């Protein structure tokens, strides 16, 4: 994957976890990042866009950030329904198209 | 405007992660998404129906 995401994370309910992704100046370094939530057998859901903006209806427990060639997604007050795979997405000027990370599994104990 | 683009990324993601499609079918669907974004839904639907029909 063009984008490199953080390894799988397991946390108890009510904990705060932060997932990260790293890229280059051709993607993250120059374009805003989007975060996607993926549940088994379901369509992917847009959680955040423009680095830190919440898609309509998304819980404000999710927050985003971007600086340099990296970005991160923070989930506060983790819940059982937060267990899923989270993917980072951004535009790459070198490839002239969308690039995606490999995904990070968030497991709620 | 950024929101609509982000939403556009979703279809790309789904089609990129459909395991039962050929490389040519996948590439064709992606190219459809690039050439006519207003057809996104349609494309996706078709892709889905193909990915199900070619399941093992």
């Amino acid at each position: 994957p063009v984008l490199t995401q953080s390894p799988s994370v397991s946390a108890a309910p009510r904990q705060r976890v932060t997932i990260s992704v790293s890229g280059s100046n051709s993607n993250i370094g120059s374009n805003t990042v989007n975060w996607i939530q993926q549940l088994p057998g379901r369509a992917p859901e847009l959680l955040m866009y423009d680095d830190d903006l919440l898609a309509p209806g998304v819980s404000d427990r999710f927050s985003g950030s971007r600086s340099g060639t990296s970005a991160s997604l923070t989930i506060s007050g983790l819940q059982s329904e937060d267990e899923a795979d989270y993917y980072a997405a951004t535009w790459d000027d070198s490839l002239n198209g969308w690039v995606f990370g490999g995904g990070t599994k968030v497991t709620v104990l | 405007e950024k929101l609509m683009k982000a939403f556009q990324s979703l279809a790309f993601f789904e089609i990129l992660n459909m395991p039962n499609l050929n490389e040519a079918q996948r590439n064709g669907f992606i190219q459809s998404l690039k050439d006519d974004p207003s057809q996104s839904t349609n494309v996706l639907g078709e892709a889905k129906k193909l990915n199900e029909s070619q399941a093992p």
